[PDB]
């Protein structure tokens, strides 16, 4: 029993890296990465995996963080490094978006070029 | 980080902690040293006063870890075992450490190459033929191996021997032969 | 006799002792035993408990083995020794099982001694692929006029017998088993059909009475009966269909033809649901596990027809399904309808209205069907089905009443194909349209007696050439007209 | 590359512990020491250098501690024109006893869906020769179709009639994926395609590739065979530009297979017991079966409906992925009307007056209106009898019964059941016949004159025969 | 849905009551149109009884399915703790 | 062996043994209780612990109480003098007429007769009642469902079946009281005393009574049908009789099994019933058969819940 | 007490549905395995062992009695709910009250076609 | 004396998990520290589940729980006639105490 009570954490803990702004993936499956560390991360804060994938810290648990992955989890392995970005989600807003087709994060997907807005909003 | 897994693999929180300890010791070659260490720790804990001091779910974790760090600085324990008991106090798995101790024992019990043999007989065993059976059971092993033979007796098996080498099992008892002959004459 | 025991039960008696691998029971309860040890045991391997029971290594886990106990768990205690068999669960197969009643594991429960089987076959073998198979062509004769005419069954088919309780499903299966006696005694060895009856969740008295019905009809000599009755453990009722199916795959693989009846599959699904719920597995529709479809589909896929490169044998399966209140749209009925090649819908309305066998002709179908019918039966049955569809449409009207009165049949009386052809001919050509319906069966009876006592040459001709030629057409015409004048 | 040890075997779920070099998710692993090739697909990373995998074959005879080898890539199947005329299984091995499939390239069965900028918008009607389909829910070239239906209502017969008509008139490298279906039907299709010349065992100019994982396969094979066939079709579409046809039967099995392993992967179940990832799994699989600007894939999928629900999460989730749904009903098939298509539940996206024309659209809408009126009247018809209706109501009931009967049609593949020879009605005959039945031009014919006919000419001929012979 | 089936069942039940009452009064007054009314109301009452039987079957099926679904909800909710 | 209680949660009780565990379906006696409290081993939990269900109230049980093993599932006093006498699941006299001074004790939870012991012939059990023997004849070793109520004469029909089977044949009867109202049980006792089927002053009683009332834990109500089945199996298999076994409600047997399996923490089934509903009904109804020694014929009053025959 | 001391008592539980709800909450928070509608397994037991203490003692035990009038609140007249099922199977009859009869002027709104009394005719006075 | 005296280990929405009380009987009335009483419904190996005859805001982790030695009982008798009591027999009509001389389980 215990998510962070894995033998690797336990052995290198009894034996003797920044675990405040950085974590390591304990388990990844079905788009839910458990991350040990990230002690400074906020609830619903967006974090960055080693493969460029982003995640959202949805479960702040006493010994790990349940992060939901914004993509395909085939690019995330156990032991991967997870960094903080310090920010909640935000999307670009403005008049520059009219006529554009974007995805759920405000990235253009119609190939007409990147969005040219000036302001972002949570 | 890479981990060194022992030849036997134990399970539960006991197995996980003992596996962590073994893979920590194998990187520095202090296996029997920390064996001595946890032996002393277990005999320290088995005394009733400090045991009830650490078994109390009313003592707050800082207080009990304070007493534990004091008593482990008392006996000049290696940083490895001090860290292990600190983790058992942190994760609250402390009351179970005895199992961990036992676990580690069994782990190193296959590090030196011992195999446990258990010989049951219907009669309290003699000396000569007992040594004879010891010699016979030694022939089933590879070199560098030791027999942990512990012969207890069951006077209900009506004769013969029931030998258990690891989990290999030979039932030379006579009650089973009686049951088999009855089954044969019945079917 | 003192020599019936001392002959070899002591001289050659496997009294030897051997280095065996063992485990120890940790917990037993809810039909699953947790076993510590058995490090080298395989997935789905048979193990043997200290009490003489047997089990299947289901869950290989890091620290224990979850074993399915094939029996009553009241005989297992914590600390019992569990030995390895080294063999994945398998049952005895061979010719020596014909005439024997066995339990789901292959042990004789008829008191006639041990089954002298030389070959064992796994219960969980995978069905043949796409290439080993070939289309169904040979007829599997049931001896029932309604089935053999309108819902024909071929060798290698899967035909569901579905219906409410007490509507005549076992009776159809037992008639089909009794009917194969005329072929099993003949000379052509490519028409012999060895039947297998798997009794799942049934009353044991009902199975004993079934075995007596088969023995009086002298049909047990070519029939295996696998019995996992109402009082047997749920794992045994779960295993019985696969045991019977391996016993039939023995014949299917060696150029012979087998027939298997699963009586019934609803009770096997109930037993599997018990085993699954006791394993804390998530329940789906009607609390059934997610893989109950797989449960029945891997079973009914093994009933196949092999080509002449793989022996040319077959295995026909007649699974039985019991519906509640006539609901065919239920979960398990629709599962098995999705697996099989057709159905035989038995109705309570027809059964109560004296129409027995109570087959619903409008709903009974046979996806293969016509490809495995004789020519004479095809000639008469095409027109019979056309006229029956016409009659059910307007529910000519008197012709339909005549034909449905003609489709009634008695129990334990399977007719040869030629006699069914004669009766259906006398029915579909009009030679009883003016006969008032109440006597039709009587006429039928008398007529058939006629044709079997005095015109045996015509029936033999029909049997030989397989079709009802123009010569035999006019011959049977004059026969039935002379009888109708005499009747 | 990396080597690990089996640490747990539960059904089709095998846990493998690795010393060094953990394999990424979706990788293929080869279990060492087996008679045939057993492939495990990584699904999760449990931690402790352990992975959880799903087995593509049986797991019996597996021992804890058995060696497992990592391939370094997902399941790769051979793709190319050399797959035409061959049968392959979930992992790309030939199961037709004709030797290895010697293609120049292999593709992983897990790929990314085409982007939004690659979607194609064109909508051209695909004429199938079936009256109810071409009239009430016309199919589209390059669109996803889907055929819903319970157990034994006509899914396979309808999909084989579609195979016959379209795939025989076609010239674009069809592909057929049998997912969790009868092995007997797979053999039947193989041999009817051999004797029809579509599969050429010698002098290879075949134009259909078959991929089969049937009812007898474990859940992993039944959950990935759809992806295997999908991968074959994706190769034919992208790296050749061909106009591919893809037939999938049955695709519900895919979803079902996932459910059978969901519980074993340690996941809390959803509503009816399904996996929590039902919709996203269906999305990752279904968004790859699509027409792009690179090529065209006309996708016909049979979709099983459990216990005739249609609100079961699997059919309900599938509905949103199709452009022309054809829903078969059991209540209609119990009337003898085949194909048992439900006229008031089958939809299409090209059922637009600016695509099919005002004549076709108005005739279809009028047929559906009359059938809906009859449906609403059925209750008082069953209670108070038809004798208590108005005269206009009796007229609409008569025309509605006539339209019901005319919607049925004998199939070439159903001569064994219908007795009649299969009729292939062109589109204009369908439109004209139904327009005339609507206008009232056959108020005198008996309703049985429309049951199981071709165009309306055969209905008039059948009425004449009924009138003269009776 | 359970409440829909219950509403429709009560509808057909009151209809059957009304039609059997009309059959009674028609057989009373008949002692050529009253005869037709009596036989037609008999037909209506027996047809309503058939529809009531079928809807009662479907109602029992649905209420069993409802009990199953709610129990599975409770069970899966308890097993997550 | 002697064990100690380690957990009491309602009606289930965990007992831990030191020397030898009792097998499943084994009566454990709890020590120090005023009355006789019997647990029945239902599960082996590991760590030498055993989960049992209690056949009586568990109030006042304290962790550490001594639990004595018995060796047999439950042994009821069985013999020709249980007749005209009331006893509970444990086989203790309820009628306050002293102990049942019988010579032998039979264990509950027997096995159904083997296949070779079955009778291959179906035979009518003549009951002497015109409407029964003519239109719906009873079969030797069969099960019959009384779809009766209160207004109809059902106690009279039961008593007359007892009388007729005892006279036309030599068969004694057993009346199981599965989950029965204590008031109705007293009524039936006095009605059967009045009509001469039970004789309080002689040895000519033709029925033995077994009662597990409604105020008893689910274990008692689940095993009470097996108690009567055992006291009937004795008559059959050791007197060659054609016994007649009544089960006053067979639905309450099912619901008592359902409650028991719910207490043991098992996942329910369609509608809420035990996952072992079919096997639980079967392991009981299979002991009611017609062996080569005699026959038990069972009359089982049926209750259909919500008037659904597909429940 | 009154029953055992030769007196006669009557007891009304108003109502048992709410006692069953309280017990369901208690047992659900004690982590006991829930059943139908999250009720514990012995929720039948809970009521049966309560309603079986209402008895009529013979004159050898004092001759007292205890009459129970438990109350049950159904939802939309559903008597095949779990707790109404239990208490209907436990008691010696029931007195159904209906709203549709409540508003038709029938007050007390006793539905007599459904109301039962198994031991009632033996209780009435000779005149009544 | 951890055999006739436990110490509250957990408390939540009416349920007290009490550690100790090794000699308590099943369904026995125990007395918390703040005066509220409870019934020991669950006897588990490591703790006792007690249902509280009151509110949870008054008891918290670490409180003491004493043992009464008798199963739950109620004052019975003639003296209750005319009196409105609660589920334990305590008078809530303000007319004084109950003059009950007999208690009964
Ligand atoms: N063709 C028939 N003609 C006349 N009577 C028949 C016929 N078939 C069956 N019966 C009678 O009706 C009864 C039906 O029993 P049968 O076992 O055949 O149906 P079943 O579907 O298997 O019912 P169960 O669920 O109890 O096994 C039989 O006892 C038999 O006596
Ligand atoms: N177009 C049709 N004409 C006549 N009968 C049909 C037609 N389609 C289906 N049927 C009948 O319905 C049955 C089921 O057909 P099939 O498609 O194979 O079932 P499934 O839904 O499992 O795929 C067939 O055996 C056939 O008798
Ligand atoms: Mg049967
Ligand atoms: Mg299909």
């Amino acid at each position: 029993t215990g998510t962070a009570e894995m033998s690797s954490i336990l052995e290198e803990r009894i034996l003797g890296v920044d675990l405040e702004e950085t974590g390591r993936v304990l388990s990844i499956g079905d788009g839910i990465a458990r991350v040990h560390g990230l002690r400074n991360v906020q609830a619903e804060e967006m974090v960055e995996f080693s493969s460029g994938l982003k995640g959202m810290s949805l479960n702040l648990e006493p010994d790990n963080v349940g992060v939901v992955v914004f993509g395909n989890d085939k690019l995330i392995k156990e032991g991967d490094i997870v960094k903080r970005t310090g920010a909640i989600v935000d999307v670009p807003v403005g008049e520059e978006l009219l006529g554009r087709v974007v995805d759920a994060l405000g990235n253009a997907i119609d190939g007409k070029g990147p969005i040219g807005s000036k302001t972002r909003r949570r | 980080a890479k981990l060194v897994r022992p030849p036997v693999q134990v399970y539960g929180i006991e197995g996980r902690y003992a596996t962590a300890l073994y893979s920590a010791a194998s990187k520095q070659n202090k296996l029997e040293q920390v064996e001595k260490e946890l032996l002393r720790v277990a005999q320290i804990l088995k005394e009733p006063k400090v045991a009830a001091s650490v078994l109390n779910p009313y003592v707050k974790r800082s207080i009990k870890v304070k007493s534990l760090n004091d008593i482990t600085a008392k006996e000049r324990f290696s940083p490895l075992t001090t860290n292990l008991i600190n983790l058992l106090a942190e994760n609250g798995r402390l009351s179970n450490t005895q199992g961990v101790v036992s676990a580690f024992s069994t782990m190193m019990s296959v590090h030196r190459g011992e195999v446990p043999c258990t010989v049951t007989s219907a009669s309290p065993l003699e000396e000569a033929t007992l040594s004879e059976l010891k010699t016979v059971l030694k022939s089933f092993l590879s070199q560098g191996q030791v027999l942990k033979l512990e012969a207890k007796t069951d006077p209900s098996i009506l004769g013969g021997m029931i030998v258990r080498i690891g989990e290999k099992y030979v039932d030379m008892s006579v009650k089973t032969k009686i049951q088999k002959l009855g089954r044969a004459m019945r079917e | 006799e003192m020599s019936s025991i001392l002959e070899e039960r002591i001289l050659g008696a496997d009294t030897s002792v051997d280095l065996e691998e063992t485990g120890r029971v940790l917990s037993i309860g809810d039909g699953i035993a947790r076993v510590h040890g058995l490090r080298n045991v395989q997935a789905e391997e048979m193990v043997e408990f200290s009490s003489g029971l047997k089990g299947m290594s289901l869950n290989l886990e890091p620290d224990n083995v979850g074993v399915v106990v094939f029996g009553n768990d009241k005989l297992i205690k914590e600390g019992d020794i569990v030995k390895r068999t080294g063999a994945i669960v398998d049952v005895p197969v061979g010719e020596e099982l014909l005439g024997r009643v066995v339990d789901a594991l292959g042990n004789a429960i008829d008191g006639k001694g041990p089954i002298g089987s030389k070959t064992r076959r796994r219960v969980g073998l995978k069905a043949p692929g796409i290439i080993p198979r070939i289309s169904v062509r040979e007829p599997m004769q049931t001896g029932i006029k309604a089935v053999d005419s309108l819902v024909p069954i071929g060798r290698g088919q899967r035909e569901l017998i579905i219906g409410d309780r007490q509507t005549g499903k076992t009776s159809i299966a037992i008639d089909t088993i009794i009917n194969q006696k005329r072929f099993n005694d003949g000379s052509d060895e490519k028409k012999k059909l060895y039947c297998i009856y798997v009794a799942i969740g049934q009353k044991r008295s009902t199975v004993a009475q079934l075995v007596k019905r088969l023995t009086d009809a002298d049909a047990m000599k070519y029939t295996i009966v696998v019995s996992a009755t109402a009082s047997d453990a749920a794992p045994l009722q779960y295993l019985a269909p696969y045991s019977g199916c391996s016993m039939g795959e023995y014949f299917r693989d060696n150029g012979k033809h087998a027939l298997i009846i699963y009586d019934d599959l609803s009770k096997q699904a109930v037993a599997y649901r018990q085993m699954s719920l006791l394993l804390r597995r998530p329940p789906g529709r009607e609390a059934y596990p997610g893989d109950v479809f797989y449960l029945h589909s891997r079973l009914l896929e093994r009933a196949a027809k092999m080509n002449d490169a793989f022996g040319g044998g077959s295995l026909t399966a007649l699974p039985v399904i019991e519906t509640q209140a006539g609901d065919v749209s239920a979960y398990i009925p629709t599962n098995v309808i999705s697996i099989t090649d057709g159905q035989i819908f038995l109705e309570t309305e027809l059964f109560y209205k004296g129409i027995r066998p109570a087959i619903n002709v409008g709903l009974s179908v046979s996806r293969v069907g016509s490809a495995a019918q004789t020519r004479a039966m095809k000639q008469v049955a095409g027109t019979m089905k056309l006229e029956l569809a016409q009659y059910r449409e307007v529910a000519l009207l008197s012709r339909g009443v005549r034909l449905t009165e003609l489709l009634k049949q008695g129990q334990y009386s399977p007719m040869a194909i030629e006699e069914q052809v004669a009766v259906i001919y006398a029915g579909v050509r009009g030679y009883l349209d003016k006969l008032e319906p109440s006597k039709i069966t009587k006429f039928e009876n008398a007529f058939l007696s006629h044709v079997v006592s005095q015109h045996q040459a015509l029936l033999g001709t029909i049997r030989a050439d397989g079709k009802i030629s123009e010569q035999s057409d006019a011959k049977l015409k004059e026969i039935v007209t002379n009888f109708l004048a005499g009747f | 590359a990396a080597t690990g040890r089996i640490v747990a075997v539960i059904g089709a779920v095998v846990d493998v512990q690795f010393d060094e070099g953990l394999p990424p998710i979706l990788n293929a692993l080869e279990v060492q020491g087996r008679e045939t090739r057993l492939v495990l697909e990584v699904a999760q990373h449990l931690g402790e250098s352990t992975v959880r995998t799903i087995a593509m074959d049986g797991t019996e005879g597996l021992v804890r501690g058995q060696k497992v080898l990592d391939s370094g890539a997902p399941i790769k199947i051979p793709v190319g024109p050399e797959t035409l005329g061959r049968i392959m299984n979930v992992i790309g091995e030939p199961i037709d006893e004709r030797g290895p499939i010697k293609t120049k390239q292999f593709a992983p069965i897990h790929a990314e869906a085409p982007e939004f900028m690659e979607m194609s918008v064109e909508q051209e009607i695909l004429v199938t020769g079936i009256k109810v389909v071409d009239l009430l829910a016309p199919y589209a070239k390059g669109g996803k179709i889907g055929l819903f239906g319970g157990a034994g209502v006509g899914k396979t017969v309808l999909i084989m009639e579609l195979i016959n008509n379209v795939a025989k008139a076609h010239g674009g490298y069809s592909v057929f994926a049998g997912v969790g279906e009868r092995t007997r039907e797979g053999n039947d299709l193989y041999h009817e395609m051999i004797e029809s010349g579509v599969i050429n065992l010698k002098d290879a100019t075949s134009k259909v590739a078959l991929v089969y994982g049937q009812m007898n396969e474990p859940p992993g094979a039944r959950a990935r065979v759809a992806l295997t066939g999908l991968t074959v079709a994706e190769y034919f579409r992208d790296q050749e530009g061909q106009d591919v046809l893809l037939f999938i039967d049955n695709i519900f099995r895919f979803t079902q297979a996932g459910s059978e392993v969901s519980a074993l992967l340690g996941r809390i179940p959803s509503a009816v017991g399904y996996q929590p990832t039902l919709a996203t799994d269906m999305g990752t699989m279904q968004e790859r079966i699509t027409t792009t600007k690179k090529g065209s894939i006309t996708s016909v999928q049979a979709i099983y409906v459990p216990a005739d629900d249609l609100t079961d999460p699997a059919p309900a989730t599938t509905f949103a992925h199709l452009d022309a749904t054809t829903v078969l009903s059991r209540a209609i098939a119990e009337l003898g009307i085949y194909p048992a298509v439900d006229p008031l539940d089958s939809t299409s996206r090209i059922m637009d007056p600016n695509i099919v024309g005002s004549e076709h659209y108005d005739v279809a809408r009028g047929v559906q209106k009359i059938l809906q009126d009859y449906k609403s009247l059925q209750d008082i018809i069953a209670i108070l009898g038809m004798d208590e209706l108005s005269e206009e109501d009796k007229l609409t009931v008569s025309r509605a019964r006539k339209i019901q009967r005319f919607l049925s049609q004998p199939f070439q593949v159903a001569e064994v059941f219908t007795g009649h020879m299969g009729k292939l009605v062109p589109l204009k005959e369908t439109i004209k016949g139904f327009q005339q039945i609507l206008a009232g031009e056959y108020d005198h014919l008996p309703e049985q004159a429309f049951y199981m006919v071709g165009p309306i000419e055969e209905a008039v001929a059948k009425a004449d025969k009924l009138a003269e012979e009776h | 849905t359970l409440k829909d089936i219950t509403r429709r069942l009560k509808s057909i039940k009151n209809i059957q009551k009304i039609t059997k009452s009309m059959k009674m009064v028609a057989a009373a007054k008949y002692a050529s149109e009253q005869s037709a009314r009596m036989t037609a109301m008999d037909n209506a009452s027996k047809n309503a009884s058939e529809m009531i039987d079928k809807l009662t079957l479907t109602f029992n099926r649905t209420r069993q399915a409802v009990i199953t679904k709610e129990l599975i909800e409770i069970i899966s909710g308890a097993a997550a703790l």
